[PDB]
């Protein structure tokens, strides 16, 4: 323990400090509000306290952690909800027996006395290596939790059993080097440092949200990096929503901070009420949820995206798909930007850190498609989206463009198209995505069909009509030939149908992989139909008269039953057919 | 080997050590947490009765009482082998394949020491690597810096692919070294390079240096030199031409002011080091010829204009260090046309010396400039054709605009997957200035006209 | 203490003292026997840092006499409190004997818990057609309000909160106005506009002069929020918050961070000014189980007249919605000079809805942001080349973003409307446009 | 002294390059003496100010670098030789300030700029032209040119 | 306060007289787009109106005597004399007269209202005149 | 440059009185007659002659002759006091004596 020397505001300075660590966790003063040591003199250590200082004087006895910040792994840390740091809220209000925080408690991230069921699949006298599975625990209805060898252990199990005990207590003892060793179910590893992976390895399968314009345009393949605008009205939370709801990644990570009170209330409250179809449960009990106010401590949420990362990564070394989706991340670097001023340092580009840009790249570079350690070798991969807010206005805020690098995809939100109430409002012009390209061969493999032909021909379609409304205002429409007039046409359709989607309908709101095919093939034969049709014979009005029928047909056809994938495909007979009415 | 398990103060990324002597300047220092792990650090300064110490892995997670500091007693070094080729190593220097563990002769220092400028002889060849067009505009000279300017969403990272699969000596295929240096990369834009140089094969001709965002700033910092080092070594020592490419260089500008930073040092211009340039001319001033040695050392460093701006200080202090122009531009690129370079802004110095000068073609230095000419007379006509009606344009000057959009066609892209030889350059270079009548192209000399049409 | 080790303009030293806290208060008593108090920003081990309010001169360290009080800066609370104006401190200016006899109370509190706290619900009248149809105000919701320096800011503060009624609440609007680094004239206003409406005996005021002290000044926002709470947590009284100017806070907090001899942040500001105006402004909204409720309304000036300066870039991501005044709106003599395109409200939608607002609400605010914000774009445009340059469309355009401007975006500050004459009066200035160019189908109902 | 020799050379490569010109000169000799880069001694002395922890003038270069320049410059020019003969040697300095980004602004060039009396300015466009010299005739001054038509 | 000195509010002179000056800055960016002799009667006249407002006003020299000093009833009879042109201007515009022949001819009255500010301002008439030679000059046409 | 240099106590030391009893009359013309001319050159550079006024035209000319005899005398030329006043009322003279206000007609006779 050690004595205050000197306290004045957020800097408190401590004697006797010798013992522990940097970037250590600690309880300063009677209350022992948590604080944090980048500094030792020895032995005094320049502590740092996010908690208010009042009421603290020289004499104040000190507490260390021991260790750095990091998240406590164990059964029951899903379906409920933690700060940056990771200490749970709901299990505070318990405890406080008040609403409001309070200064010098301190809450068990996972709670002890709850017991979880243990079964363990392996066997004794087993060998055992780093990531191995010694058991399996459920903690939740819809994902089985399962456990890994703590880090830095090797041996020998001498017994294995498998019965109800609490985190706390031992499950198995395994023989080591130095002696033999007890492991706890609950594991703890520091947020900041990334976990360890037997290797490394490129994503080159597509994630599908469910949404047409993301699955299609632009495709974010397994543990892919996708950046989103934070312009309000765009129905940021709708497609965030949908994208949890619908992902194919048993777990849905979601951090970041600090929302605003009513802004930051809404996720609590709306977020449990997202149930995921197919489970029929509670989308919260799939994943952890971090939320933090703005007037959580700094390091909460600076160090929020690097604690949801963590956990994220615990389930990703169990070979589970995770995704991490964090709102928002300019919020968190604001965080940043305040820790720099107080730590002093010196201001790189808009008073961010010089060392932003290294920051991201560890959050960023951490999810991915990797090999989880262990004999089996299991691999997990977490997509991680995150959603920028500068609220500058400029497109060129040190977070995005830094952000923007290491990120493999662009998505882009227009409060223009929201305007327009265009859903989802993603803008196809002011979106890109790199992955396009390799998404292809796994699409082309998979579907039988060449799909890269078709999403390569829609961009260009939807690129047409952007150089020719220009057109459109400097002449009127009926003066662009009839080759143009269709390109027009054409590009409606795509917008119509296969841009505007509705988040509310379940059909509507979530699209099969081979529904988006059909749907995007018919508005295509359209094209190759109607440009034989309009090059020789038949007039562009002709061909738009007599048509409502059948395009009308295509408008509704992505309401149509997954199930009934058939009757939605039945388009080109129709199209073909009209083609060959029209001439007489 | 001197250790100490003595730490006196730890505040930041920086640890001071009292009661140690025998410390030097630049001597890497080796500090094993409690725990074991193991962090690399770097001492700016050795005080009497004082250790200073960076740490490039960060101090979090130090216990001083705790911790043991051991020296090593040199400066950053990298073991280099002859068989180095085909192998690739971090920027610590070691393999990430986890090949058969390498086996270096001799280690020496990453600074190396710099060439006597009379001892220096001047360059000369041209390895013609990559596009026609990059090569007959100006001339990539053996020995001599090559500063290509990029941009985001530009297609940087595909010239480097494409230049060193598309470099060749026609002298000799028997000594010919390429150096992929790579700086700030994710791993997947450091994949594609590695999947690249191996689905072509020219990996196992080429040594390969990769480097993480993720990885330590110094880390990254430390790369270019050790690229350098082992290039230095197959020229100076092996007889081998040496060619070597280093991609994202605002990242090693930008690892650079990182570390600058956290060591309080005052920012220069524009929050880049003030004296980047000096520390951007070792690496760059690298490359050269020595007289009484065998092969050469050419550097293509590669760096992201940041907001299109020539005047940011890394394309800019790059440009004094460098020799030579290489500029992209968003328009060209804009057309679909790879590689996506402009030729005004891009001059190489000295172009002329020593390709060709007359080596690579008989009326090669004529041609390049009677072609630069008519398309700066093109890209003139095509302004005008915006201001006002395009029919205002002189039949004359209408055949110039012509030309322009036929030279960016195929002159300014060749593909990203497709080499061309000097000839074939110049054949169609002559293909194309064919379109100007012969009184037209009046710079060339006569006897070259007739031979070429 | 008595012993003063150093004493240095307003900052003063004592040595040998013992269990002395940060932030809590101290006593000085000069040598003629006039009381001066302070705040300790910084205590030594065997050192005392302390900042005098009133100021160090006329005083003698060796004959001067300090004393530690023992507790942080607080408000005595009390329910009859209301209808009366204290300085930033607490002490009464009316000198009114009210005599409270309740308990006391730390003016830092505690930090709300993100999941207790519950989302604004009731929509709140602000007084404003500006304010509720362009942007929309639910209880529990704090409001932004940035204004440059000549701006109005001082009319549209007294005319929230004599005009902003709680919705079907049933219940007056118990507001607590804090006035801080305020010339006197301004200051003079709020308490005259108060005791004039007479709705100054349901408000609670809080006065701070420019000559006030720097730390007193950080004070009144803390000890104005305290009183709020208490209202609002325990009266359970609704409770509407107004402060101004949130520029001296920061301007004063400079003060006493440089006093402290601490590196300044950015643009001179605090490092750590996020949390610091955070926890300021994150006192708001309705808590769970609590009949009280808390609506915030910062109002702070502009320095430089740049969106981009901390104060206004801080408290965008920790207030909600935008609240923006321009100079030329204000220049034209129009009054509110806010410029309705630049400024806004995200948690809007909650408030807008049946019942609560007129549904076709979120209908109309599309069409006048869409026909208004192309009225700019026109003006801008046809100002420049005359004439006939524009199309015939544009000109109904630009004729529309004037009678918007003049009638509409300003009521007057005086004037009141209710939401359905600021919903009807849209209709009117809305329906010129042509019934194809939108909107909603059923458009025949309102017009 | 290549740029990675060592940086503090830079400065000692200056003043022993005009003092070599300078005894030759006064033997009565013209010399002419043109360093490039004039530019990067500037950036030496702002490595050591820095380190220092001394305080920088502008462009954080040391505030008396115009002093220093200003010297060297000043012994530069037409001058009577010591001894009883009195010969005479001029010496013409031509030295090359690059700024930053090609910019005026740069604190080198306008503390230079003062001392000289001639100016030559090359544009950036003009050498894009491809086209030298590339000196801009209307940009550039020479206060001799009346000292030069007689 | 000094609408309630003179029978006329101070407000509708200055908001007014401001309103020129406000649209006269607008108006100089739209002439430099286009030439400053093409422009709206109606805008033309603005400028001649904002510029004699800065001759009239704010054109006083505190070298001169009578110039230095303006009392407070010269003001009015100053700036209503300097705003009755621009509203009796106006109405001639209304009637479909071209700005030229509205202007030539009007040099000997103007030019009293340049001066006007040089006139004694005890003896004033500075100028009666001009309230009513104004209109005469101007119902000439 | 004329225009940004403007003295402070140029008023006191002439008299109306001596040496120049038109001394600060005719300053006030020339400097405003600079100012409209150089706008009227700078104006004829961008539109050309056709849309500059013809009355702003002789002003621009009237600023150019102010730059080529008045503004410039030269290094080693001495002007007396007398002739500085005759030159400067010639330049602003060559305009119609009706068309500038600033002086009292008398004087000009």
């Amino acid at each position: 323990i050690g004595k205050i020397i000197k306290v004045s505001g957020p800097l408190v300075m401590a004697e006797n400090m010798s013992e522990a660590c940097i970037q250590d966790m600690c309880l300063v003063g009677d209350l022992g509000v948590i604080g944090e040591i980048i500094e030792m003199r020895q032995d005094v250590a320049s502590i740092q306290v996010y908690e208010e200082t009042s009421g603290i004087g020289p004499g104040e006895p000190v507490r260390s952690t021991g260790e750095a910040l990091s998240v406590e792994l164990g059964p029951g840390i899903i379906s409920q909800m933690f700060d940056g740091i990771q200490r749970p809220l709901d299990t505070f209000m318990e405890v406080t027996q008040s609403n409001f925080l309070g200064r010098g408690v301190q809450l068990p991230a996972l709670d002890h006395e709850k017991q979880w069921w243990f079964e363990a699949t392996i066997e004794e006298g087993t060998e055992v290596s780093a990531g191995d599975i010694i058991g399996y625990v459920d903690e939740t209805k819809i994902i089985q939790h399962k456990i890994m060898v703590p880090n830095g252990i090797k041996g020998t199990v001498q017994k294995i059993e498998s019965g109800s005990f609490t985190i706390d207590d031992p499950i198995c003892v395994i023989e080591t080097e130095q002696g033999l060793k007890e492991l706890t179910m609950m594991q703890k590893w520091p947020v900041r440092r990334g976990r360890p992976i037997k290797q490394k390895l490129n994503p080159d399968v597509p994630m599908i949200t469910g949404q047409r314009v993301i699955d299609t345009f632009f495709p974010v393949t397994k543990g892919g990096a996708a950046a989103v605008p934070g312009p309000f009205g765009a129905g940021k939370t709708v497609v965030q929503h949908q994208i949890a709801k619908w992902s194919d990644v048993d777990l849905v990570v979601y951090v970041g901070c600090g929302e605003r009170g009513n802004e930051m209330t809404d996720v609590v409250n709306e977020f449990p009420e997202l149930i995921d179809p197919n489970t029929g449960e509670s989308l919260m009990e799939r994943t952890v949820l971090i939320a933090n106010t703005s007037n959580m401590p700094v390091a909460a949420r600076e160090a929020s995206i690097y604690t949801g990362i963590t956990i994220a990564e615990y389930f990703r070394d169990m070979g589970y798909d995770v995704a991490i989706m964090a709102d928002s991340t300019s919020r968190w670097a604001e965080a940043l930007r305040e820790m720099s001023g107080r730590l002093e340092e010196m201001p790189g580009d808009e008073g961010y850190p010089a060392y932003l840009g290294s920051r991201l790249a560890e959050y960023y570079e951490r999810s991915g498609r990797v090999i989880a350690l262990g004999s089996d070798q299991r691999e997990g991969s977490i997509t991680a989206i995150s959603a920028v807010s500068p609220s500058g206005g400029d497109i060129s805020e040190p977070v995005t463009q830094n952000t923007l690098r290491v990120v493999k995809v662009f998505w882009g939100l227009d409060s223009s198209l929201a305007q327009k109430r265009h859903f989802p409002s993603i803008n196809w012009i002011q979106s890109y995505s790199l992955y396009s390209t390799e998404v292809g061969r796994y699409m082309d493999q998979i579907l039988q069909q060449d799909w890269s032909d078709m999403v390569t021909e829609g961009m260009r379609i939807l690129q047409e009509e952007e150089q020719l409304n220009e057109i459109v205002r400097l002449v009127g429409i009926d003066s662009l030939s009839d080759n143009d007039r269709l390109t027009l046409e054409v590009a409606k359709s795509i917008r119509e149908d296969y841009l505007q989607q509705n988040a509310f309908d379940d059909v509507d709101t979530f699209t099969s992989r081979e529904k988006q095919f059909n749907m995007l093939k018919v508005i295509l034969t359209f094209g190759k139909e109607a440009r034989k049709a309009l090059s020789l014979g038949a007039y562009f009005n002709e061909i738009m008269e007599g048509t409502v029928a059948v395009r009308e047909r295509i408008s509704r056809s992505k309401y149509i039953p997954e199930e009934e994938l058939a009757k939605i495909s039945s388009i080109n007979e129709e199209i073909k057919e009209t083609i060959q009415l029209i001439v007489s | 080997i001197k250790e100490y398990r003595t730490i006196k103060e730890v505040v930041g990324p920086l640890m001071a050590v009292e009661k140690v002597s025998g410390v030097k300047y630049e001597e890497l220092i080796e500090v094993r947490m409690q725990n074991g792990e193991i962090r690399r650090g770097q001492v700016l300064e050795v005080q009497e009765d004082k250790a200073m110490v960076q740490i490039f892995e960060g101090t979090s997670g130090i216990c001083l009482k705790n911790s043991s500091v051991r020296f090593l007693g040199h400066p950053l070094q990298l073991g280099v082998s002859e068989d180095m080729i085909g192998r690739v190593f971090d920027g610590l220097g070691r393999p990430k394949d986890n090949g058969p563990e390498i086996l270096p002769e001799k280690y020496l220092d990453i600074n190396g020491e710099v060439i006597n400028p009379i001892a220096r002889d001047y360059p000369d060849e041209f390895i013609q690597t990559g596009i026609s067009a990059i090569d007959h505009l100006n001339t990539l000279v053996r020995g001599q810096k090559l500063p290509v300017f990029s941009g985001s969403g530009l297609p940087h990272k595909e010239l480097a692919a494409q230049i060193a699969r598309q470099a060749t000596v026609l002298d000799s295929s028997d000594d010919f070294a390429v150096v992929f240096a790579a700086i700030g990369i994710t791993f997947e834009e450091a994949e594609f390079f590695m999947e690249d140089f191996r689905q072509t094969g020219a990996i196992d001709r080429s040594v390969m240096f990769m480097n993480l965002a993720n990885d330590p700033a110094i880390e990254r910092i430390a790369t270019p030199r050790m690229a350098l080092t082992a290039a230095e070594y197959l020229a100076y020592e092996k007889g081998m031409h040496v060619l070597v490419i280093m991609t994202d260089m605002t990242n090693y500008a930008e690892a650079l002011r990182e570390i600058s930073a956290a060591r309080r040092e005052v920012p220069g211009r524009r929050g880049y080091p003030g004296y980047l340039y000096t520390n951007l001319a070792t690496l760059f001033e690298r490359a050269g010829r020595i007289r009484g040695l065998k092969g050469s050392v050419t550097q293509i460093p590669i760096l992201t204009m940041p907001e299109d701006d020539k005047t940011h200080p890394i394309p800019d202090l790059t440009g004094y260090i460098t020799e030579g122009q290489i500029i992209l531009t968003r328009e060209l690129y804009k057309s679909g046309i790879q590689p996506p370079i402009d030729v005004l802004p891009s001059l190489s110095r000295l172009k002329d010396k020593g390709t060709g000068a007359g080596k690579t073609r008989e009326d090669h230095a004529a041609t390049m400039n009677q072609l630069f000419a008519a398309y700066a007379q093109g890209k003139q006509a095509k302004e005008l054709a915006v201001v006002l009606g395009e029919s205002a344009l002189s039949d004359i000057d209408k055949i110039y605009a012509k030309f322009a959009e036929r030279f960016e066609n195929e002159y300014v892209n060749q593909g990203f997957y497709t080499n061309r030889t000097i000839t074939e350059t110049l054949d169609l270079g002559w293909e194309l200035l064919a379109m100007l009548p012969r009184t037209e192209l009046k710079r060339i000399k006569d006897d070259l006209l007739d031979k070429y049409l």
